[PDB]
């Protein structure tokens, strides 16, 4: 991906050989920025309604006569807005997300027939999963603020148009904006933003009120459809490591009708349940979270125990053969996460928009037993552990248990 | 315009097929199969589910723990399918981990171990499968779809099999099953993304040499199927969203009319209310069914088998008192396809294909699984300018045509799941097939 | 929604003589109701017909 | 007797020959010979009942 | 526009059922008038004779005609009470209007006691000019000539309808041409249907349409002018108003009303910025 | 008749200047005579609503509006019913005769004749 | 008539000897004869439902009774409409020919008996 700048807008650019062309334009404007809790989810589900020069309906039908699709998301960073289409019809969605960016009129009812009803319904599809709902619960009580922000729309806490207006005036500006191209040829690509993004404000950075804080806690979601527990361990040094890390502790199966190789995987034998390490670096601070799904709450609560033995287990000795495996699980999961092209975006977004250079799947560092083992370690000794329980809650496990 | 689709031979009758992408990290190796559930007789079925399972279970070298850390040390995943004509075995993994993953396919594949103590074992795990289905409606609804159009035939038979046979598969059977029908002639190996052509035939050169061949080769995607019009309901009072499914029978692989069943299927297109764009799409169905809150989704299909498909909507929805609105206005948009359409809806839908049936390969896995497909089912890889050709020789003409022999006056399978009181009796759906005003 | 169940004229029509939710296990014995309609439109029928001939 | 997916024999009812065009025509034979001679005897009952209100034989 | 629509049917089942009621007199006015109105049946072409015949059961009104009138009379009452029943079945869906044309959903009164008492007042008064009619004037409304009893030979001076049908009677002498004549008559009636299409206001009745209610008001007297019309004798210079009037009924339907409803929808746009 | 179509033609006349001259006065006499004011309306409050289109556009307007539309039309039926004028602070002075409802009207019918030509969009 | 009314005669002759010796053989041959075994029913049935009674008694059967319940009477219903009688298995052999219903509908009924004499209760 080519990174240049067209009319104050960083453009960034791979040709390929393939007739399918995504573009997307990454926005600042993730949960962390909201002002008002749920904006940024509302902002992405308003992006493609009326604009001045098109409607959303006549959008549609053409982007239909072109056979294009369109993909919106929302995360704790950024809002990605992608379109899939034909090579050759670069100039029209070019366009289409300058008149978004530009023009779009919000208009009160369309907030209220079109855009809250869809954004209530993404949200009641999530939350069909508990572990969903356990890991961002996870979020709240391990940031509060900031990173801490549901990511959703919730129905307890109202969005109004002033609300969205608002933060789309300072989201929709040449500051917080990026544009990705995948398959696309990045000298045209730069032409074209250079003419249809030229008129945009300039703006300035959104930032973040206040510094991100680590709290500790437990969180307890009681719902009637299926169980989950996320441990979660909030990390004030976001380091590499923590990738490493979470892909040898693992959890999920590499094989058909097994249960695995890895710690964590092993730690469900005899039971119906899954679980999954993962990390999330926000840069300025991390969290590692395990989160156990299952339809008994004894069986979490048992497994859920081992997991945390896993860790200290961990913290004590990995073996050679082990920390191989997690170079290798980690150089997997990084390439595959640069192909899917949701995740594609958000990353060279990231660099766009932030500084941090993208760390290339051949460059994903190498980590010896001891350095693993030193991670595990600080991680089961921490300060402010996190435990979110979700379904019948009086049975599930609590954090001074674990 | 995308790489050119290498194709090789083995001696034994092996295709070898690759398609190369210098932008990725990662590969998708696999063996695809011409063979599925539909290869078992009324005794075995379930068998060819059931070796998917033991596939995993251990070979005559690696033990089924071995077998796990060796997958787990490559770095990526191991994945299998089994359908009623077709079986996939793949495995993602990095640019130069596919010697590897390229020799435990050839493993599990030729050399598995099927030991009595662990048929003993799965024999509990798939009998709990038989109950967890349950769940997934659009699965039920279409298992009971096949049941019922192709009754009392091969393509009707489930693919987990019947209770009775899950206890009485021998390991003697599974091995049967997988000398008869995994032949060399029969398969085909795949690589996408970061593969060599010339590396992967040398792979194939080295770990599938050694394959059966079957007496009388047949080409690949070679096969009588009697369309029994139908009904099933499976009336659930306590579910609040009814699902219901009507077919007729649609097209062959290699029927005249696939592209012409794909554009008829794109004139009625899909619908989800949870999508936003939904409520704006052209379709004259999704208008009605938005405007009026008749469902929460339908989606079209036009599956496609050897010898004979199924063409037809899936629709779900909680408005339990209008469903008979709901099907109602279903079947007169397919009534208009006979009737009424012209250049206007045909050039459109040939416009949203046009795009879509390259829109869909975005990953080394759609990749791969539109080669193992094309190459199972075809006998060839189809190039998009092909494609492009095929579709384009679609006229209005050819989509009344093809409307009025298959869909108009014809009998439907229906089947239905959860609150469908208001789902009128066979012969009212079946009614709606026609016009009487024209 | 459909006509029939829409307009209410045809409504009323169509809750007598279509949608009507009847048993689905009547005998023949079920059929008088409607020969004793036919009966009544018969004798209208004739019945005004022979006035227009009767003093 | 508990699984959904076994259809219940109906070998006893259906014909073999039932996708073929030849099937469906006869059955709209049947149905088109009805409605010829519902339209032949209604014209008859028309032409007949409604000649009684023309003159009458001793006009 | 379904009641509406029902109605103008109600209308034309109320001038048979009147027509054939008035022949079952047998005096002078009713066989002459059906004589006249029966061979308006005649315009249709190639049929329209044997039609006639058909109809009068015979070769001229006579004991046939007369006996078969006096069945369908008996009968049309109640086809006419079936449709009255509908197009009221029909409004239901909407409930009535009201003069200020806006919506009454806002504030609802029950039908009884307020509507029930209130049309007492007008039952009353009715019965009341019932009353001065039937039983101080009783021959007013009608005319002498059917006190003669029919008489195929002698024909009376003047055939003309009941007043109440005279209007359609003046349309039908203003064409020239029988067929014509005949088409123009009864598009007087059937044109009513084709008002929800030629009213293109954006506002419902007239309460509030000052050239709308000055037209209407031309219509009504144009309407009554008609009527006279229909019983003066075929004599100059009535020939040439008849043909007048006979076009201004029209040309409100087919210019006036829409030229005017589309005026005065621009009026109160621009009026009231 | 549609409120765009109004809308369109009375903004003609109001461009061409030898129009405007002529009509607005008369419309503005049209209007007086109208009479509308002195039960209290403003000229929206008449428009027919039983039209689809006209309870889609009758929902979109704010809770204020509302409110105050079905106040003034239930204020108007009572002098209807008792055959009196509104006097005083009833009379809509021309100064509060806004067009609440025409931009609602106008948003909705935009994109139904929108939806309407797109239904017959023929590709090139 | 109520089936308290019915339980309670029935109950009388039951005790009686010389009544239940020749009563009950007769009740025998009397369900024999009326053949809705044939048909795969139990008595309970057979009882009348359209009365606001019995719509409570039935809302209170067990889940898995009402939805057995259900299925007897759409296959008798079957059999009617195809003028088949069962066999086998779907014949209701006297062994299962239980009173499911009978407890219910006897509370219900009792509750709206005790109401009727309390609703007319006179202080002494
Ligand atoms: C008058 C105008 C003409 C129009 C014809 C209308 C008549 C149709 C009608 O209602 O009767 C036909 C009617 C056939 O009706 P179905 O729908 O077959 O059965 C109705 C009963 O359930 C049938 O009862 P079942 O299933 O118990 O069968 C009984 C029937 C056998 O029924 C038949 O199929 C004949 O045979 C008899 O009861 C005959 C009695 C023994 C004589 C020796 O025949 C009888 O039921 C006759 C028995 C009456 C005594
Ligand atoms: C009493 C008057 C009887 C007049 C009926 C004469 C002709 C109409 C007829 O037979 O209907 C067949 C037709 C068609 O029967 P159908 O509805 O079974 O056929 C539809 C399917 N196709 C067209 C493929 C054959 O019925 C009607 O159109 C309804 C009118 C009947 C009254
Ligand atoms: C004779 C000419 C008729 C002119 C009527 C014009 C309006 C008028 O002044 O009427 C008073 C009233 C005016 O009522 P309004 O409802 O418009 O006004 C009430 C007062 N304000 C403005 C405050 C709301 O109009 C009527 O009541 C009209 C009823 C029409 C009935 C006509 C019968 C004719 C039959 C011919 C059939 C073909
Ligand atoms: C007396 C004369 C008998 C009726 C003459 C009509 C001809 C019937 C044949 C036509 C036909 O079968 O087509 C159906 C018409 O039937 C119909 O629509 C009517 C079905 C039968 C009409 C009679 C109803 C009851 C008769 C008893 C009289 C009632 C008492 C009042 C006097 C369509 O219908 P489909 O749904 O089968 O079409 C399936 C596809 N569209
Ligand atoms: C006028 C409309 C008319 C209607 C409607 C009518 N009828 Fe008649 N009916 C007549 C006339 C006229 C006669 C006498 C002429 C005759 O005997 O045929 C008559 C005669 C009869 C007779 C004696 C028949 C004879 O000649 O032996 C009977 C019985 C009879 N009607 C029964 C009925 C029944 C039952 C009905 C309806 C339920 C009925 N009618 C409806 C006009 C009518
Ligand atoms: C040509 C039209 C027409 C004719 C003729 C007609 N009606 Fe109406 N009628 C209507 C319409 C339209 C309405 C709805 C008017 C409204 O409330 O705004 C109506 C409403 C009514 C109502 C409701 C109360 C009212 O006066 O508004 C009654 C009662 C009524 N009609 C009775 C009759 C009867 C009885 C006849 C003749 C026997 C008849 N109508 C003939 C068109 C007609
Ligand atoms: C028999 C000849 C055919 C003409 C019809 C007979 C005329 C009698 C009709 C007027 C009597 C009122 O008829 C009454 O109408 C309404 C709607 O139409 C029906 O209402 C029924 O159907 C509608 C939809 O079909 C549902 O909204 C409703 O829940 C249901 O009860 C009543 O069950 C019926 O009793
Ligand atoms: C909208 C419907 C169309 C209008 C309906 C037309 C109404 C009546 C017109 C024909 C009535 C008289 O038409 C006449 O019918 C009678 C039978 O009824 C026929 O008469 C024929 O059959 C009768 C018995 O069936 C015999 O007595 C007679 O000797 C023989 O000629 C005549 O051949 C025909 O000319």
């Amino acid at each position: 991906f080519s990174t240049a700048e067209a009319a104050g807008v960083k453009v960034a650019a791979q040709d390929g050989q393939s007739p399918i062309s995504d573009l997307s334009v990454v926005l600042r404007g993730g949960s962390r920025y909201a002002t008002v809790p749920g904006v940024s989810h509302i902002l992405e589900k308003f992006a493609f309604q009326n604009t001045v020069p098109k409607s959303a309906l006549r959008f549609v039908r053409e982007l239909e006569l072109f056979g294009g699709k369109l993909y919106t998301h929302t995360t704790r960073e950024h809002i990605v807005l992608r379109t899939q289409f034909l090579k050759q019809d670069l100039p029209y969605f070019v366009d289409a997300f300058a008149n978004v960016l530009k023009e779009t009129k919000f208009q009160q009812f369309e907030l209220t027939e079109r855009v809250a009803p869809v954004a209530e319904l993404d949200l009641l599809k999530r939350e069909s999963d508990p572990a969903f709902t356990a890991l961002e619960a996870a979020h709240e009580v391990a940031f509060r603020t900031g990173l801490g922000n549901s990511v959703y729309a919730q129905g307890y806490s109202p969005v109004t148009l002033e609300d969205v207006k608002e933060f789309a005036r300072q989201v929709y500006a040449k500051q917080n904006v990026a544009v990705v191209g995948n398959n696309v040829v990045p000298a045209d690509l730069q032409q074209l933003v250079g003419t249809a993004f030229a008129d945009l404000q300039e703006g300035s950075k959104v930032t973040q009120a206040g510094t991100t804080t680590l709290h500790g806690g437990e969180a307890r979601v009681r719902t009637s459809t299926g169980n989950a527990l996320t441990i979660a361990l909030p990390i004030a040094e976001p380091k590499p490591v923590y990738h490493a890390l979470a892909s040898f502790l693992g959890g999920p199966a590499s094989m058909p009708w097994s249960v695995g190789a890895s710690p964590l995987a092993q730690a469900t034998v005899g039971t119906h349940t899954s679980v999954k390490a993962t990390y999330h670096n926000y840069g300025d601070a991390g969290l590692f979270a395990i989160t156990i799904k299952g339809d008994s709450p004894a069986e979490i609560s048992q497994v859920a125990h081992k997991a945390v033995q896993a860790l200290k287990d961990t913290g004590a000795e990995v073996t050679e053969e082990q920390a191989a495996r997690a170079y290798a699980k980690s150089k997997f999961a990084a390439a595959e996460a640069f192909e899917n092209p949701d995740s594609s975006a958000s990353v060279i977004g990231m660099e766009l928009l932030s500084g941090v250079s993208r760390i290339a799947p051949e460059n994903v560092q190498k980590f010896t037993p001891a350095e693993l083992s030193e991670a595990a370690a600080q991680l089961s000794a921490s300060a402010k552990p996190v435990v979110a329980a979700v379904g019948q809650v009086h049975a599930l496990p609590f954090a001074d248990e674990l | 315009v995308s790489p050119k689709t290498r194709t090789s031979n083995l001696k034994n009758g092996l295709t070898i097929a690759s398609e190369s992408n210098p932008l990725v990290q990662t590969a998708t190796v696999g063996v695809w199969i011409d063979a599925g559930s539909r290869n078992e007789n009324a005794y075995n079925n379930g068998t060819a589910h059931f070796f998917e399972h033991l596939a995993f279970k251990g070979t005559d070298k690696r033990s089924q723990h071995q077998l796990e850390l060796d997958i787990e040390n490559m770095g990526g995943h191991l994945n299998a399918y089994t359908s009623r004509e077709s079986t996939v075995y793949y495995a993602k993994s990095f640019k130069d981990d596919v010697p590897k993953s390229v020799e435990i396919l050839a493993d599990i594949l030729q050399h598995s171990k099927l030991a009595e103590s662990a048929i003993d074992r799965e024999r509990e795990v798939i009998t709990r499968e038989l109950e967890e289905v349950n769940k997934q409606y659009e699965e039920v609804v279409f298992d009971h779809l096949h049941a019922t159009a192709f009754m009392n035939q091969p393509l009707g038979r489930t693919i987990l099999g019947p209770r009775e046979n899950i206890q009485t598969i021998t390991n003697t059977e599974l091995r049967k099953f997988i000398t008869e029908n995994y032949t060399a002639d029969r398969m085909v190996l795949v690589g996408a993304g970061a593969v060599d052509h010339d590396a992967l035939v040398e792979l194939a050169e080295k770990y599938f040499s050694h394959l059966p061949s079957s007496q009388s080769p047949v080409p690949l995607g070679t096969p009588i199927p009697n369309f029994v019009g139908s009904e099933v309901r499976l009336r659930d009072d306590t579910m609040p969203v009814a699902h219901i499914a009507i077919a007729v029978e649609g097209v062959s692989w290699t029927s005249e009319d696939y592209y012409t069943a794909l554009v008829a299927q794109a004139i009625i297109g899909n619908y989800d209310r949870a999508v936003g764009t939904s409520r704006h799409q052209g379709s004259r169905l999704s208008n009605i069914v938005s405007e009026n809150n008749l469902a929460n989704s339908f989606q079209s299909f036009s599956t496609s088998y050897s010898d004979t498909g199924l063409w037809g909507i899936y629709l779900t929805s909680e408005n339990t008192t209008q469903i008979d609105d709901l099907v109602h206005f279903t079947l007169k948009e397919w009534n208009r396809l006979s009737t009424s359409v012209s250049n206007l809806q045909v050039e459109r839908a040939k416009s949203q294909l046009k795009a879509g049936l390259l829109l869909s390969l975005d990953g080394t896995t759609y990749v791969a699984e539109d080669i193992g497909r094309q190459l199972t089912t075809l006998g060839r890889r189809v190039t998009p300018a092909e494609v492009e050709a095929k579709l384009e020789a679609v006229t209005e003409h050819d989509v009344r045509a093809w409307a009025q022999k298959t869909l108009y006056d014809k009998d439907i399978a229906l089947v239905g799941l959860g609150p469908i009181e208001g789902l009128y009796d066979y012969n009212r759906i079946r009614n709606d097939m026609s016009m009487m005003r024209w | 929604m459909a006509l029939r169940k829409k307009n209410s004229l045809l409504n009323m029509a169509n809750s007598y003589v279509l949608d009507s939710p009847q048993p689905s296990n009547l005998n023949y014995f079920w059929n008088f109701g409607s020969l004793l309609a036919l009966c009544l439109v018969i004798q209208l029928a004739t019945g005004i017909t022979l006035a227009m001939h009767y003093t | 007797g508990k699984s959904t997916y076994k259809i219940p024999d109906f070998t006893p009812y259906l014909k073999k020959d039932r996708n073929t065009d030849a099937n469906r025509l006869f059955s709209y034979f049947m149905i088109g010979s009805f409605g010829m001679l519902s339209a032949a005897g209604a014209k008859a009952t028309v032409q007949d009942f409604l000649s009684n209100m023309s003159a009458s034989a001793d006009v | 526009v379904l009641p509406w629509s029902i109605g103008v049917i109600i209308f034309l089942l109320l001038i048979i059922t009147a027509f054939m009621g008035y022949v079952l007199v047998f005096g002078q006015m009713s066989l002459w008038g059906a004589t006249v109105i029966c061979n308006l049946v005649s315009a249709i072409p190639w049929l329209g004779e044997d039609i006639v015949h058909f109809l009068w059961g015979g070769f001229s009104v006579g004991n046939p005609t007369l006996q078969r009138f006096f069945a369908l009379h008996y009968l049309m009452p109640f086809v006419l009470a079936v449709f009255a029943l509908l197009h009221l079945i029909a409004l239901h869906t909407a409930g009535s209007s009201n003069p200020l044309g806006i919506t009454s959903n806002v504030d609802k009164l029950s039908m009884h006691p307020y509507y029930s008492f209130k049309d007492l007042i007008t039952v009353f008064a009715f019965l009341l000019m019932f009353t001065l009619f039937v039983f101080f004037s009783p021959d007013k409304l009608g005319h002498p000539d059917n006190y003669i009893p029919a008489n195929p030979m002698v024909t009376p001076a003047s055939i003309v309808p009941e007043w109440y049908l005279l209007p359609f009677y003046a349309i039908l002498r203003a064409i020239p041409d029988k067929l014509g004549g005949v088409i123009a008559m009864v598009a007087a009636i059937l044109i009513l249907l084709i008002l929800p299409i030629v009213d293109r206001s954006i506002i419902r009745g007239n309460a509030f349409k000052p050239i709308s209610k000055l037209l209407f008001g031309f219509f009504i007297c144009n309407f009554l002018l008609l009527g006279v019309l229909g019983q003066v004798h075929i004599e100059p210079p009535f020939i040439v108003l008849g043909q007048i009037c006979t076009i201004f009924y029209f040309s409100y339907f087919l210019i006036l009303l829409p030229m005017v409803s589309t005026i005065e929808n621009i009026f109160f746009y621009i009026g009231s910025l | 008749a549609s409120i765009t179509s109004v809308v369109k033609t009375s903004e003609l006349i109001l461009k061409s200047p030898l129009l405007s001259k002529i009509v607005v006065p008369l419309a503005k006499t049209y209007v007086k005579f109208s009479g509308y004011r002195q039960l209290g309306f403003k000229m929206n409050d008449l428009i027919i609503e039983e039209t689809p289109n006209m309870q889609l556009a009758l929902r979109r307007l704010p809770p204020t509006e509302s409110y105050d539309r079905v106040y003034r039309l239930i204020r108007a039926t009572q002098f209807s019913l008792s055959h009196k004028l509104a006097t005083g602070n009833d009379i809509t002075k021309p100064e509060e005769d806004d067009h609440y409802l025409i931009p609602y009207i106008l948003d909705v019918e935009a994109e139904a004749f929108e939806k309407d030509a797109l239904d017959n969009l023929e590709v090139v």
